[PDB]
RNA sequence: AACUAAUCCUAGCCCUAGCCCUACAAAUAUAAUUAUACUAUUAUAUAAAUCAAAACAUUUAUAAAAGUAUUGGAGA
């Protein structure tokens, strides 16, 4: 409804709404699977409210009334997430043993750097795919330099790291 | 960035530490969380400073520059109310304490006591004094928003207590979107075809 | 950037004796920025020195120099602090001295 | 939903359902001037107008009759202290027309002494 | 949708989401819950946490009967394939 | 303070390791 | 140009501390070890100059000998670049 | 944080004559039911509070206090006085020197009248000639005598804070009678200015 | 005691020693960063010259024996 996208009237111009604490992830655990979903869309419509509110303030160049109430919604909303994604992660696991939803691997680029590539669905098979051929999992030759310059940067990283440390050290004995 | 009595961020700490400010940096010695033993809260003697020798309680604790700061203690004067009308009324204000400016105190003989860090029973980390060896307990500070936990009574869109702490889960091999399905009876037939992931 | 012209209405002379002569009373006033040439500015100071209060403010009046209203005004603030801060009893009882 | 990855179909697939939504949207009052019935909404960029008809149906279970949406480019004039131009961010505005005859008006939210001076009062001599 | 050939907009219905709204009367879980109401001690759940409250139980009890089998794996609730099953869980296959 | 102890050499036959990387060629020669 | 308007703290240094007050100790080890350690043995410091000394140029291409196959890429580039300019300075001028 | 809070908890109500004026310590007493009942609140916490010892004690810190001024002792006259006194004192006298004297007191001090986490307030009259010359900033004279005696009564509330154990009296307030003459006058003259108008505007 | 100005100490760096190493979502090589088909898909030659030979042409380095014999428009 309408009016659920705005605060209790009696609440309009009220310095701030009283609003209790956000719901933590163990009790979200507790409740059901039903009830978790039910539950999101509950604190969603608060935080569209609030949202709707929040906007409404930037409209009128006015405070937002209670502020932490928003905060807490968000808090619960995300609680509720994570709580239900432990649930699919763990039927994930022991169904098929993935780690990960969506299918993936280990690639190199063209640069040498070793990345996760998350693996797409398409309508055709990769062979047929030619565009996905021409996409380019290969390190060229000269990359080899690059590689020794990585190894190199990330040693001079570390001697440059000394040398912060250092300075640091100086103004210790100059302070104390 | 060096860190002041004013909260980081603050407009106080935006003008303390502006963009193009390079002062030179304040060195603090670093402390361990084992090592730090001072806490909000907590009865601490005043080793030095303007009221030295003055056990007070500690209200905030600036770790990065190892202040301790006790409310009614270390205080300047400055003029709180300062305007045309008004020439402003004198107030009391803090000035930070250093760790080793202040000590815990025993709760049964109050005394600038050192104390070493040490485990109970339950396992929680608990001060003891080095000499008359006692447990200094961890102080009870109010919550920060000022609610009593009990005393909070609901408000419009607060769960009661008891709905809170209900568990309703049942240990099933289903995920919240097929329990879903199942309370209200979603069903679909249509499958997708073959894909190639790649 | 240096603000001693303010140091110098600062200055506190010791109290005086009663077998002393009353001090001269003497108000530094100054304004640091102003968006016109000092050059200009001087020509405006050089013909108001050592002239009255009252003198200096009528001359200023009819002045179609844009700096000529900026004197002005500090000249009238640099009254009107002279007699609330410096105990100046007499309003035309000012002059220029510098 | 947004950013979040949604099922490729092919012929014969799944009708896709969406059971937990990630869009949030927010009623602002009109800038412009519109019909009563006429509801301004400030919407996602990846949020469709079928999905706010869907949206506005099931969730808050409001008819809509007609729907209107636009998106306003964000001002990158603005920049930091570095010289850096700061990007407003896009929004998109969605004008939305009651169903069944309803009519929406938004709601008013945010309904010493003179003869004496110099001595300080506190002196008595 | 697709477009077609002329570039003309041709809706898929199966494409369109379709919002799957709770029934939020009578639930009693709000926006926000009180400060009165003391938080929970988080134990999130894991495959071994799930197998152990919902699978071993099972095999536990096979297993002392006699009733055990690697054919049977499957009915303590192993899914060969995630294929049939509206929600997939590998691929993910479903919006959120 | 008291002085360091003076520097000794390690005494006695030392065969290097052959399989070792490190050792050098010429400690592995049959002249040496 | 300007000075300082502020003086610096004052400072005090120990001369007899381990290090200044040990200094050349060990010395004679040759002479009072009956020459089985030579004191150039007693040298620390890069390889390439332990106990042996040379013209910039000598210096140079000895630390190439050293330190080559284990110096960086662009280094040795560097090097060599820069120990031509040395060979010719020294040795045409 | 606040050791003294601004204002009189009860202001006491001096009679006409006082200064003529056994007798007004009996008035205490048959006012002491108003005010003994707040003076065993002092004395609950400190137990050796009495309405007569009580002056000396105070006389010294108003004393001190207006020392301090001639010196400038800030410092020394925040301890002396709360902190809503202590503006008052100095707030006028900034770039001024003044030579302030304390002549022997005409007559005793005696507390008045007292009152009461707890702040407890306690009034105490005093009559004392005093000599006071102000100079400007160029040592100008403008206001008193340099050593002519100016005889005043007043009465002057001083504050502790009774919750803190290390809660002492510090000077707070001035009660002034009715009945007390106005201060001396400013040497300089002043002016009051007329009406400002706009063109269009008339005289009024 | 005047305006313009000036004042300061750490931001960090440098060289050796030591040590090798084996550590959000979303979008993307199509037109990179364009949520799904198109169209098959891809780096690297003696290192040279400059330079030295006062030009230029073969030629011109880049633990002791020893900068010696040899080699070289026997010259750099």
């Amino acid at each position: 409804g309408l009016e659920e996208f705005f605060d209790d009237p009696k609440n309009w111009g009220e310095e701030k709404v009283k609003s209790g604490a956000s719901w933590t992830c163990q009790q979200l655990r507790n409740k059901s699977n039903e009830d978790l979903h039910k539950l999101w869309y509950v604190l969603l419509k608060e935080r569209n409210m609030l949202l709707t509110l929040e906007q409404e303030a930037k409209r009128q160049r006015l405070p937002m009334p209670s502020p932490e109430r928003l905060e807490k919604v968000v808090d619960s909303m995300d609680n509720v997430d994570k709580v239900v994604q432990e649930r699919e992660d763990a039927l994930r696991l022991l169904q098929t043993g993935q780690e990960k939803p969506r299918p993936g691997a280990w690639r190199r680029d063209i640069f040498g750097r070793i990345v996760w590539h998350k693996f797409k669905q398409w309508p055709i098979p990769w062979y047929l795919n030619k565009r996905y051929n021409r996409r380019r999992f290969f390190a060229m030759p000269y990359v080899d330099r690059f590689i020794r310059l990585r190894i190199e940067k990330h040693a001079r990283i570390e001697a440059r790291k000394r040398s912060l440390q250092k300075k640091k050290e100086k103004i210790l004995h100059a302070k104390f | 960035y060096r860190y002041g009595m004013s909260r980081p961020g603050s407009i106080a700490d935006k003008r303390k530490n502006p963009p193009w400010s390079r002062r030179r940096p304040v060195v603090v010695e670093p402390i361990s969380d084992e090592d730090w033993h001072l806490f909000c809260g907590d009865m601490v003697e005043i080793l030095e400073g303007k009221d030295a020798g003055k056990q007070g309680k500690v209200v905030q604790v600036v770790r990065q520059r190892n202040w301790v700061v006790l409310e009614g203690l270390n205080t300047h004067y400055r003029y709180i109310g300062r305007t045309k009308d008004h020439r402003g009324t004198m107030i009391a204000s803090e000035a930070p304490l250093l760790h080793h400016q202040v000590k815990l105190v025993d709760p049964v003989d109050r005394k600038p006591t050192e104390i070493q860090w040490r485990f109970t029973e339950a396992g929680e980390r608990v001060r003891v004094s080095t000499r008359s060896g006692r447990i200094i307990p961890k102080p009870e500070f109010p919550r920060a928003d000022g609610i009593v936990p009990e005393t909070w009574t609901d408000g419009p869109k607060d769960t009661s207590v008891e709905d809170a702490l209900e568990r309703t889960y049942v240990p099933r091999l289903k995920t919240l979107e097929e329990d879903v399905m199942e309370a209200m009876g979603i069903q679909e037939t249509r499958r997708f075809k073959k894909v190639y992931w790649y | 950037i240096s603000r001693k012209w303010e140091k110098k209405n600062k200055i506190v002379y010791p109290p005086q004796l009663p077998g002393e002569p009353r001090r001269p009373a003497e108000i530094y006033h100054c304004r640091r920025q102003i968006k016109y040439s000092k050059d200009k500015m001087w020509y405006l100071a050089k013909m108001i020195r050592g002239m009255s209060i009252d003198q200096a403010l009528a001359q200023l009046e009819f002045n179609d120099k844009k700096g000529a209203q900026i004197i002005k005004e500090v000249l009238l603030e640099a009254q009107d602090m002279a007699v609330r801060d410096h105990n100046v009893e007499f309003r035309s009882n000012l002059h220029i001295a510098e | 939903a947004r950013n979040v990855l949604y099922p490729l179909y092919q012929l014969g697939g799944p009708q896709l359902r969406v059971f937990r939504t990630n869009f949030f949207i927010q009623l602002v009052r009109p800038g412009t001037a519109q019909p009563e019935d006429t509801v301004q909404f400030r919407i996602p960029m990846e949020m469709t107008r079928v999905d706010l008809r869907n949206y506005l149906e099931q969730i808050y279970n409001v008819p809509v009759a007609a729907v209107r949406t636009r998106v306003q480019h964000g001002s990158n004039r603005r920049r930091d202290h570095k010289n850096v131009r700061i990007k407003k961010p896009d929004y998109k505005v969605a004008y939305v027309q009651l169903a069944h005859g309803q009519t929406f008006t938004f709601p008013d939210l945010f309904p010493s002494d003179l003869r004496c001076p110099g001595i300080p009062s506190w002196f008595g001599l | 949708g697709i477009y077609t050939s002329d570039r003309k907009f041709v809706q898929i219905k199966e494409m369109v989401p379709e919002f799957v709204v709770p029934d939020l009367t009578g639930f009693k879980l709000k926006p926000y819950v009180n400060y009165r109401a003391p938080a929970g001690i988080d134990t999130p759940l894991t495959a071994k946490a799930l197998f152990q409250e919902t699978v071993a139980p099972a095999i536990e009890k096979d297993f002392k009967e006699g009733t055990f089998d690697a054919n049977n794996l499957e009915k303590y609730g192993f899914e060969p394939t995630q294929e049939g099953k509206l929600f997939q869980l590998y691929p993910k296959n479903f919006p959120r | 303070y008291r002085a360091p102890p003076p520097p000794r050499r390690r005494p006695g036959p030392h065969s290097p390791d052959p399989e070792n990387l490190l050792t050098p060629r010429w400690q592995l020669t049959p002249r040496y | 140009a300007f000075v300082r308007l502020t003086l610096p703290p004052p400072k005090v240094v120990d001369r007899w501390n381990e290090k200044r007050a040990l200094f050349g100790v060990y010395d004679n080890i040759g002479i009072l070890g009956n020459f089985e350690k030579h004191p150039k043995e007693l040298i620390k410091g890069p390889v390439w100059l332990r106990g042996w000394r040379g013209n910039e140029l000598q210096r140079c291409v000895r630390k190439k000998k050293f330190v080559g196959n284990r110096m960086f890429i662009e280094d040795l580039h560097n090097l060599n670049k820069r120990i031509s300019y040395l060979y010719k300075h020294f040795n045409r001028h | 944080h606040l050791a003294c809070t601004a204002g009189i908890f009860d202001p006491y109500v001096p009679p006409e004559g006082d200064a003529r004026m056994l007798t007004q310590r009996t008035e205490r007493l048959r006012k002491n039911a108003a005010s003994q009942l707040a003076i065993r609140k002092i004395r609950e916490f400190d137990a050796n509070f009495k309405t007569k010892d009580f002056p000396e004690k105070a006389k010294d810190i108003f004393i001190e206090a207006h020392l301090c001024l001639n010196n400038s002792d800030h410092d020394r006259l925040h301890t002396l006085v709360t902190e809503h006194c202590f503006p008052d004192m100095v707030w006028d006298l900034k770039y001024k020197t003044v030579r302030w004297g304390f002549v022997e007191s005409l007559e005793p001090a005696q507390v008045v009248h007292v009152r009461c986490n707890m702040y407890g307030q306690v009034t105490v009259r005093l009559h004392t000639r005093q000599t006071l010359a102000i100079y400007d900033r160029f040592g100008r004279l403008m206001y008193g005598q340099e050593d002519v005696p100016k005889d005043v009564l007043e009465y002057v509330v001083f504050e502790r804070h009774l919750m803190n154990p290390y809660g002492s009296w510090r000077m707070h307030a001035k009660i002034v009678p009715a009945w007390a003459p106005p201060k001396q006058p400013i040497l300089k003259t002043l002016m009051i200015p007329g009406p400002q108008l706009k063109p269009w505007e008339e005289y009024e």
